[PDB]
């Protein structure tokens, strides 16, 4: 690959290394330094491709095509690229170009092929229909591969990733008005989705994911209104009363029931009130640590529980002592014993956590704290076990999570939202250190390889980046080096953490990143030293 | 929040 | 409410925080 032949401004000379290339090489152009793809998306570009790429889909045989594979995923990489690079930015010319060579694959007799190879191209231009913008423009075809779609297709493993981006079109459609504006009439696409979603044959195979998906897909869709509205009902009913929020097909009921319930009346389906019984027949084992820690378990074994219980036990004595906390909580604090919520894996994590606890689950789990002044308020770490989590409780990411709960009730005032100023080093460090201590070679790698960040950089960590080395390893460092050099320094800050007074605290650090860095700096070497 | 696609997952 | 999913997701992936009304 050679990503330096994307930026010519000759266009044949881009279309040459689309071409040479592959898709494989494209790929690079989605996270590619901001002056490869100001060049390699100019709106001429774009066109152009796009208009090579109109007459190379209207000859398609059949078969796959790795040129036209290559070709729209650069179309659609370079709507990527102007989504999140101000200084990418289309005229008005270059969408039509791309709409009509959608339309020439589309149009194709060959657009319903069954086959993998077929699936890598179809795959990149039914993307293509929600990356530029063109969710309201191939509902009659979203509607054919829906009612099209049967075991034959459902063996390829590229049909079924080509096929499934129909619901990311339904998704995106959201956004667009005249999709906004016609899809609450779409009443053949919605009893195609509602039958997709019913195919009793999805169970268990290789493409239930997609047929959770279209129930999903389909509960959305009672946020419009038109002809359709009452094949909409009618569908969801018969998944309601086909499957169950429990057990077979529930993948499906409960893709269904999550849009239905934020969406629509909950009793026109009679599904009210059912994240709590969910929660009840999910998390059937109560498993009670102590006072301070009870876990709900899917299903534990009672060694994985007792190892669950002794290793949050030791942190938790551990978290008292290091933190000088008295024990005391913060005031206005009676999240007074951690529910542990322990799903059997994954899978299971992302079917039942999001209706129970009202979260997203794309993640290895969360800390809910709540409102810790709220009767009746309830702290709830959810998690699941994973074969490679960390014996001998195999929950992923335990002891790292675990700590969030006790720095959340003894150190930080108010709810997770409370400071007013920047947190992220101390909360994410304090957490890395009580649940690591001082085995974290990752830390000592992140300073060995030459990159470091200071005082002041770190204390302004946030989420946003997402920058998980300076988060988890640079927040931790932080943390270790005022506990092991400055100790009494961390209890003056706590003072001010505790009461919720965040200027004091933000001042207080503030002093640190002037006075310290230099023994920051020395206390990083003495540990690489330590290492060899 | 709305996001376009990046890459799709390959076979394994 | 959820984005659809693709056809793998990641099982060993770092927290999130916030919103679980
Ligand atoms: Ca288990
Ligand atoms: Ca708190
Ligand atoms: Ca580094
Ligand atoms: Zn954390």
């Amino acid at each position: 690959c050679d990503v330096e032949a994307f930026t010519s401004n000759s266009s044949n000379d881009v279309l040459n290394a689309i071409k040479t290339q592959g898709a494989s090489c494209v790929n690079a152009l989605f996270s590619a330094e901001s002056r490869i793809q100001e060049a390699a998306f100019e709106s001429g570009h774009m066109y152009n491709i796009a208009k090579h790429t109109t007459d190379l889909a209207k000859a398609y045989a059949g078969g796959g095509s790795d040129e036209l594979e290559a070709l729209f995923l650069y179309l659609r990489a370079g709507y990527y690229a102007e989504f999140y690079n101000s200084k990418v930015s289309f005229l008005s010319w270059v969408t039509p170009a791309v709409k009509e060579a959608v339309d020439a694959f589309v149009n194709n007799a060959n657009f319903y092929e069954n086959s993998d190879p077929h699936g890598k191209v179809l795959s990149e231009v039914i993307i293509t229909m929600d990356s530029a913008g063109l969710q309201h423009a191939y509902l009659p075809q979203v509607t054919q591969w829906l009612t099209r779609w049967d075991s034959q297709y459902a063996q390829n493993w590229y049909m079924r990733n080509a096929v499934n981006g129909v619901f990311t079109i339904l998704f995106g459609g959201q956004w667009n008005e005249q999709f906004v504006q016609t899809i609450g009439n779409q009443t053949e696409l919605a009893k195609a989705l509602g039958d997709f979603a019913l195919r009793s044959s999805a169970i268990g195979a290789s493409d239930e994911f997609m047929a959770a998906n279209a129930g999903r897909e389909l509960g959305r869709l009672t946020k419009y209104s038109g002809s359709a509205s009452s094949t909409v009902k009618s569908k969801l009913t018969e998944i309601f009363a086909q499957y169950e929020m429990y057990g077979r097909g529930d993948a499906i009921w409960l893709g269904a029931a999550d849009t239905v319930s934020y969406y629509a009346d909950c009793s026109d389906y009679g599904i009210c009130n059912f994240e709590s019984q969910l929660k009840g027949l999910v998390l059937s084992q109560s498993y009670t640590c102590s006072p301070t820690i009870r876990i709900l378990s899917q299903n534990m074994t009672q060694d994985q529980h007792v190892a669950a219980c002794s290793k949050m036990g030791y942190e938790e004595g551990y978290f008292h002592t290091s933190l000088e906390t008295g024990r005391q909580p913060v005031a206005d604090d009676y999240n007074t014993q951690l529910q542990v919520n322990i799903f059997d894996s994954s899978d299971d994590y992302g079917k039942y956590a999001g209706p129970i606890f009202n979260i997203s689950t794309n993640n290895g789990g969360m800390y809910l704290e709540g409102d810790p002044a709220t009767p009746g308020n309830i702290p709830n770490f959810v998690a699941y076990e994973a074969p490679y989590a960390n014996p001998d409780h195999f929950v992923w990411n335990l002891e790292h999570e675990y700590v969030h709960y006790l720095d959340g009730r003894f150190d930080l005032y108010g709810g997770f939202g409370h400071p007013t100023e920047r947190i992220v080093w101390w909360s994410e460090g304090i957490a890395e250190y009580v649940s690591k201590e001082n085995d974290n070679q990752a830390a000592i790698d992140t300073i060995k390889d030459g990159s470091t960040f200071t005082l002041s950089e770190i204390f302004e960590t946030s989420y946003d980046g997402f920058d998980v080395d300076r988060i988890a390893r640079w927040g931790y460092l932080a943390v270790r080096f005022m506990f092991e050099r400055h100790k009494d320094d961390v209890n003056q800050m706590l003072i001010e953490t505790r009461q919720g007074n965040w200027a004091n605290y933000k001042a207080t650090i503030n002093q640190w990143a002037i006075l310290y860095q230099s023994e920051f700096e020395q206390w990083q070497q003495a540990l690489v030293l330590e290492h060899h | 929040d709305y996001a376009p696609t990046k890459l799709l997952p390959q076979q394994p | 409410l959820s984005e659809p999913s693709q056809q793998v997701t990641e099982i060993y992936q770092h927290h999130a925080h916030q919103n679980g009304n």
